[PDB]
């Protein structure tokens, strides 16, 4: 009853710090059956282990980088900066998104597909190379559409966030994309994105 | 009527502008009231 | 392959620096940002003639904080006014964090450099910029292939690029590994300096206004009493000087009080009598 007790005190130190938020350049896709996500220009598949399809079906979807243009040809890719350019890629369709999720600057290259043939050449993982392909870039309805023939149709649409940059004339840019270095399991990949414009 | 119709048009235009003003206010209030309270 | 010289400088105008400081403080504790306009005069010069702020966004300071509509319209209407300068670079404020570039800062700077190889990313600490020193730096980048190959980021041809030493705080946050500091020089012509001089240019009047004579007498009384105590201390200390071989000074304080007394009273006398004889 006659307790009347004193009291001690044990403090707990507390502190933390938000680091420099790290940009993860990750692409996601569910083209045929697998929710594959890859980090990356060295390529490494995060989830969606050894792909049921070949890598090439998705190698064409890979801001911050743009093709090399001469001084004669207006470089819509370049002057669209600092914001960059958002494109719609039709193969299966591909779109690039910039989001702020969590503490990672997400440069999504979100992939999606359908109409996978039961014996199509894209899933047996056979692959020789991608021969140099010329994209004819021209303006249809205020959107920079690039028509390219796939050799191993592409209906690329490029829109700048700065909707004031003048549209370049219809030219023919030669892309040469090939899977430089990889592994058999295709989990440690190095990609090539060389491409130069030609009038 | 005529001056009163002019007042009617004045007030409807100021409403038309103030609607988008409210929209902008809501936009920026969501911009600052984000989430991680 | 061409290499950026270490003698390259960023000539910030007076107006640009003032606008940058004002905007950086006005957003404390948030990090504000904006675009610096100017011109790349040559390979060794980047002139920042002006800088306009950008609306605050919940994103923070990122490549998504540059609203294309705002930037485009501001540039167009400034060009209408007479300022048709390209977007040289971008600036943002690190309040109390020192001057450096974080991962996202490096990211936005990569975005800007994609627009033009020469492009600076000056940052300003608005709360460390206490009167006197101004804490501000300007960094571009280092290409990863340049660094991994072992070649130095920037060719050197003079001592200009090394007159100032890098800070530890910047160095740990990636300085000389991913971005290099660019020397900053302030372009202040005579006209701007003379205009700024009016901030504390007293008047033509206070040169002729006498001190409140009662206040003057009270100040004289107080300082003379303090000087009396100091003289007592000085006498006491000097008496010790004799019985002490070479082995606060009541003298230095005494000299300071003497100087303040003579300046105050000489000024007051002269001002008073000039007043007596210029005003009838
Ligand atoms: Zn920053």
């Amino acid at each position: 009853g006659n307790l009347l007790f004193l009291a001690c005190y044990c403090i707990g130190g507390m502190s933390a710090i938000k680091p420099d938020m790290k940009i993860k350049l990750r692409m996601e896709g569910n083209v045929n059956g697998h929710h594959f996500v890859i980090d990356g220009m060295d390529l490494e598949v995060k989830e969606g282990g050894p792909l049921p399809f070949a890598f090439d079906i998705l190698t064409t979807a890979f801001n911050r980088v743009f093709a090399k243009y001469p001084d004669n040809i207006q470089d819509y890719f370049k002057q669209s900066f600092p914001k960059g350019y958002s494109w719609e890629r039709s193969l299966c369709n591909a779109r690039n998104d910039i989001t702020m999720e969590g503490d990672t600057f997400y440069n999504k290259v979100r992939f999606y597909g359908t109409n996978f043939p039961a014996n199509g050449p894209v899933m047996q993982k056979k692959t020789l190379k991608w021969e140099p392909s010329t994209e004819k870039m021209y303006v249809r309805d205020g959107v920079l559409t690039g028509d390219i023939e796939m050799a191993l149709d592409f209906r690329t649409t490029y829109k700048a966030k700065e909707k004031g940059v003048k549209l370049p004339g219809a030219h023919f840019v030669d892309h040469c994309i090939e899977i430089l270095s990889h592994d058999k399991d295709y989990n440690k990949v190095k990609l090539y994105e060389h491409a130069v414009a030609h009038s | 009527i005529k001056i009163m119709k002019s007042e009617v048009l004045r007030v409807t235009h100021e409403l038309q502008a103030m609607k988008d003003k409210i929209k902008e206010n809501s936009e920026k209030i969501k911009v600052n009231k984000t989430l991680p309270y | 392959a061409p290499a950026v010289d270490t003698a390259e400088q960023v000539y910030i105008s007076s107006l640009a620096l003032l606008k940058m400081l004002k905007h950086g403080r006005a957003g404390v504790p948030m990090e504000v940002m904006g675009l610096m306009l100017g011109e790349f005069v040559d390979d060794y010069t980047v002139r920042v003639i002006d800088v306009f702020a950008m609306p605050q966004s919940g994103t923070g300071v990122s490549v998504e904080a540059v609203d294309p509509v705002f930037q485009a319209k501001m540039l167009d209407m400034l060009k209408q006014t007479g300022r048709p300068e390209m977007v040289v670079g971008w600036y943002h404020s690190h309040p109390g964090f020192g001057c450096w570039l974080s991962g996202v800062d490096i990211n936005t700077q990569q975005s800007f450099e994609a627009l033009s190889e020469r492009a600076v990313a000056v940052v300003v600490d608005p709360i460390q910029s206490v009167k006197g020193k101004v804490v501000i730096d300007a960094f571009r980048l280092i290409n990863a292939n340049m660094m991994v190959l072992g070649h130095e980021p920037r060719q050197t041809t003079s001592n200009l690029g090394h007159l100032n030493k890098p800070s530890i705080q910047a160095l740990i946050h990636g300085l000389n590994r991913h971005y290099y500091s660019i020397t900053i020089n302030y372009r202040k012509n005579e006209l701007e300096q003379k205009m700024l001089l009016n901030l504390h240019k007293k008047s033509w009047m206070e040169g002729l206004t006498l001190q409140d004579y009662s206040e003057h007498c009270k100040h004289n009384e107080s300082v003379v009493k303090e000087m009396l105590e100091l003289a007592k201390n000085y006498n006491k200390a000097v008496e010790e000087e004799d019985k002490m071989t070479p082995e606060q000074d009541p003298k230095r304080h005494l000299e300071e009080h003497v100087d303040v007394l003579m300046t105050s009273n000489i000024v007051q006398c002269l001002a008073a009598m000039l007043d007596t004889v210029v005003f009838k």
